[PDB]
RNA sequence: AAGAAGCGAACGAGGGGAAGUGAAACAUCUCAGUACCCUUAGGAAAAGACAUCAAAUGAGAUUCCCCAAGUAGCGGCGAGCGAACGGGGAGAAGCCGAUUAAUGCUAAUGUAGAAGAACAGCGUGGGAAAGCUGACCGUAGUAGGUGAUAGUCCUGUAUUCGAAACAUUAGCGUUAACAUAUUAAGUAGGGCGGGACACGAGAAAUCCUGUCUGAAGAUGGGGGGACCAUCCUCCAAGGCUAAAUACUCCUGACUGACCGAUAGUGAACCAGUACCGUGAGGGAAAGGCGAAAAGAACCCCUGUGAGGGGAGUGAAAUAGAACCUGAAACCGUGUGCGUACAAGCAGUAGGAGCCUCAAUUUAUUGGGGUGACUGCGUACCUUUUGUAUAAUGGGUCAGCGACUUAUAUUCUGUAGCAAGGUUAACCGUUUAGGGGAGCCGUAGGGAAACCGAGUCUUAAUAGGGCGUAG
């Protein structure tokens, strides 16, 4: 339950940075994207989400920045 | 089918997703379905074969007066391998998709008819800080419950992931044992229709 | 899931040491002995309880037919007498009378000889 | 993976069929001379398996 | 949505797995229920699959016959009642195998009166019996 | 002058290569190219780009997963062995320098660490963390300890974080070692003998070669499962190439309806030790005082021994060091009854007397201990036609000890959907959702073509066989 609910937190900042894509505001993706990225490190090393799988979604992120 | 908020507001609910008739036998398959998959089943103990040592015949077949022994590491004898000897098992269980989504309607639907299942329209903290959500439990009169939402916020999860027994979920990823296991809901209209959507 | 014996062993043999108390020996004291004394108890109780019936008919019997040719009359024809007579006194009832009340006793091996 | 193997002649001797399995008769591949024209023409055409021996059928061919 | 102190699984639903050589009382005590020492009693022991004890098997007894045709691998044969999966109102091989009405890989198809036409089709590449023909032009479909 | 040698888990590649076993015997076959021996790498290896499939509207290297499918086939056609085409996925890449080894910059990581919130009163208690009352923190509330169970006592957790020095990873720059084909002849093919291909010589295609032979070389050659013709596809005799795949002597974090000192590694303990063997090698047993030694100053009996009784400590000393608890077998002491004229599976059904507790207005009942005397009564298990059997097994006690797991399949029960049911692998912020490849059912007849509620046989349309809720 408490795995799930730290799981769930990270897909709405996820969404919203894909939104922050479709608009294509550079300020608005950086500032969504950054405040994901610790939480996601934070997630893996719980082994909740695969550590190589986090690299693979902030290499794709950057690309996309 | 028409319930109402914690405010007032009516809201129309689906009945084939939230007045299902409750099916004790399907709901029991699949919570007790998510109860084994939550094993990890990861054991084992050492056959004959593998147990240390154990190659040679203790004693000749005959004339010892003894009873007859292969090997040291059989299972009769003390420090010997285990006759059917456990390993490493899968206890996940394939559920049906219908009979899942059959079991979490029955499940909100019998959560609706024990009243254990409020409406709001909104839930939203406006700093992580537990107090404020414990202040907006006062209110609700709902020391202990479950919060499925549209989307899950920062600062809501760092509130409640400290309170005992508060927890928040998406509304995609609901587990019907935890709607079961906790005592009361707090439940979105648009998360509501979500799950209309979804089942 | 490992199942330890040692509580419930202890519990199933003491059981039967206790219902092998007062026995001799090995009986009394140790499980392989004890639980077939035991059960040898058992089967001595089931066949006595058939066989106790028909050893206190026997000694209610014993006593009528002394009652009786202590009065004048075998046992053999007095039942036959108190059947005749329509009595329905059962034989643990005579034997009690018998011992217990002469008198009584007499008068119904008089009406037994009456009625023979 | 591992599953069941089902005999290789019996899945050619046996052909399955909605409510019966259906063989062919025996005795007819040589010395067939000395045998009458009545027997011959009896023993051609097909044949079905005996109730008994559908059980074992059964199991030597799960999948047919 | 009750406890989940309080959920079962209904009367019928589970049964108790049988243990063998668990005592008297069990009804399969000393032995479960293999009998006396024979080889069926015997730890490894099977039942052999065409085996009569050494009488020559029936599937020996009896000769092999026919051979396996490899068209009949990639032919179809397609019920009337199966037609309601189709996308659209042509029926062509290729229509089937997207209704997944037939396997990928079947050349062939083949149309029998099994069970009835509710609307009109138009039948391209396959062979239709008289009675599927039959019903599918009283349904309006021509081929 | 530069390298190498030897050691060390599993995985990879290659050179050799069994037998027990199964077939109810056994030789073909299986086991099995498994065990084992030998050689040799890298973080992977191998393979890899079509002289490959396909025959469909063609696709476009290799590798791995789910189907196809236990199907087609092989098989003393016995036991058994067992694909491929193709579909859905993971990953994608093609090249002729996709090589190695340093050095130098940029970025990151790792190798020590720092801070880090909030509780008091009362009663019980040896001791408070537990009880009652009332508070506080919470991005920290199910962590380990502290004299009993603590979010606020300690170490901790959430959160924010540091690097003089060295390692590692990536990007860039540069150096010095090696390599850099130019289209492929003792090569393709063939005879003999073998081996591998699911394929055991089979009608046997395809690959490798010990022996003997031996082309064309683009107007040509290889394959398309004997072989011929047509058609389609591709260019062997040059080399290289990442990913998805296999493993764990190890390092960091985390987890467990895994074990808890006969268990779990053989090894929780000075264990590959004691011990056994010439050697290869085999291979144990053995944990716990107490919260804190506060581990008993001192006195007495004794040999300045052992051991113990006092005193003292401790909440507790039959917690005193062989120390938490402390069962059973087994062996003592004490009290009650019975027993030295009586024959046997030792009990059971009665039953006098005696002893002991309670009643009871006082030798009468109820509970408990023993059991004079009477009746009946030849253990248990196993195996047998049949056992007290003088047929087997057990000296007793305590602990351990034997129908399980994975997959496939049939029947039954139950639940969801229902002429439909269901997804597998995989994707997935992963029990949700997606993924319809595939599987079962719905149609059967015949060897098959083929037909189809029919079909097979037949000259027959006769006759007959098989057929006409999952």
């Amino acid at each position: 339950q408490n795995s799930a609910s730290q799981r769930s937190m990270v897909r709405t900042y996820l969404k919203r940075v894909d939104a922050a894509i479709a608009a294509k505001d550079y300020d608005a993706a950086t500032e969504a994207y950054k405040k994901a990225i610790p939480v996601l490190d934070r997630m893996a090393d719980k082994g909740i989400i695969h550590k190589n799988k986090a690299a693979r979604r902030k290499s794709r992120l950057n690309k996309t920045i | 089918m028409d319930l109402k908020t914690v405010t007032g507001a009516a809201v129309e609910l689906s009945d084939t997703a939230f007045g299902r008739e409750f099916n004790e036998a399907l709901v029991h398959q699949v919570v007790t379905a998510y109860l084994a998959g939550g094993r990890q089943g990861t054991r084992a103990q050492k056959t004959r074969a593998e147990v240390s040592g154990g190659g040679i015949k203790p004693w000749r077949q005959k004339g010892t007066g003894r009873a007859r022994a292969g090997s040291i590491r059989s299972p009769i004898w003390r420090g010997g391998g285990r006759a059917f000897a456990a390993k490493p098992q899968d206890w996940s269980q394939k559920v049906n998709r219908k009979m899942y989504r059959g079991a979490m309607q029955c499940i909100l639907a019998e959560l609706i008819r024990q009243e254990r299942l409020i409406l709001v329209e909104e839930l939203t903290i406006s700093a992580p800080k537990t107090k404020e959500l414990i202040a907006k439990l006062s209110e609700l009169n709902a020391p202990r419950a479950l919060i499925i939402t549209k989307e899950v916020d920062e600062n809501l999860y760092l509130a409640a992931r400290n309170i005992p027994h508060v927890n928040v979920l998406d509304t995609s990823e609901v587990d019907p044992v935890s709607l079961i296991a906790f005592d009361k809901v707090i439940m979105s209209v648009e998360a509501a229709k979500q799950f209309e959507e979804a089942l | 899931a490992r199942v330890k014996r040692g509580v419930q062993a202890n519990r199933r043999h003491k059981k039967i040491l206790k219902r092998a108390k007062g026995y001799y020996g090995a009986r009394s004291r140790v499980y392989r002995v004890a639980v077939q004394a035991v059960t040898k108890a058992g089967q001595y109780a089931y066949r006595d309880r058939r066989n106790k019936k028909r050893t206190f008919r026997r000694l209610w019997i014993a006593r009528i037919n002394a009652g009786a040719r202590l009065n004048g009359l075998s046992y053999s024809r007095f039942i036959n007498g108190m059947k005749k007579a329509n009595i329905t006194i059962d034989r643990r009832v005579l034997a009690d009378i018998a011992m217990h009340d002469a008198a009584t006793f007499g008068a119904l091996v008089e009406k037994a000889k009456a009625e023979l | 993976k591992v599953k069941m193997k089902t005999k290789s002649g019996a899945a050619k001797r046996f052909k399955r069929t909605a409510n019966g399995f259906k063989r062919k008769q025996a005795f007819k591949s040589h010395i067939l001379t000395k045998k009458s024209s009545k027997r011959i023409r009896q023993l051609r055409g097909l044949k079905m398996v005996d109730k008994s021996d559908e059980a074992a059928v059964r199991r030597m061919c799960p999948y047919i | 949505g009750l406890r989940l102190n309080e959920l079962s699984p209904g009367v019928g639903a589970k049964k108790t797995a049988q243990r063998r050589g668990r005592g008297i009382g069990s009804g399969l005590g000393k032995t479960g229920g293999r009998g006396v020492k024979g080889q069926k009693s015997r730890s490894g022991s099977s039942i052999r699959a065409g085996f009569e004890g050494g009488q020559t098997p029936l599937y020996r007894r009896l000769p092999k016959f026919g051979f396996t045709s490899k068209m009949a691998m990639t032919t179809a044969e397609v019920r009337l009642s199966e037609l309601n999966k189709v996308e659209g109102d042509v029926i062509s091989v290729a229509t089937l195998k997207t209704a997944n009405i037939i396997r990928h890989d079947m050349k062939r198809a083949r149309i029998i009166l099994s069970g009835d036409v509710t609307k009109a089709y138009t039948f391209q590449g396959v062979k239709v019996t008289k009675g599927a023909k039959q019903a599918i032009e009283a349904a309006g479909g021509s081929i």
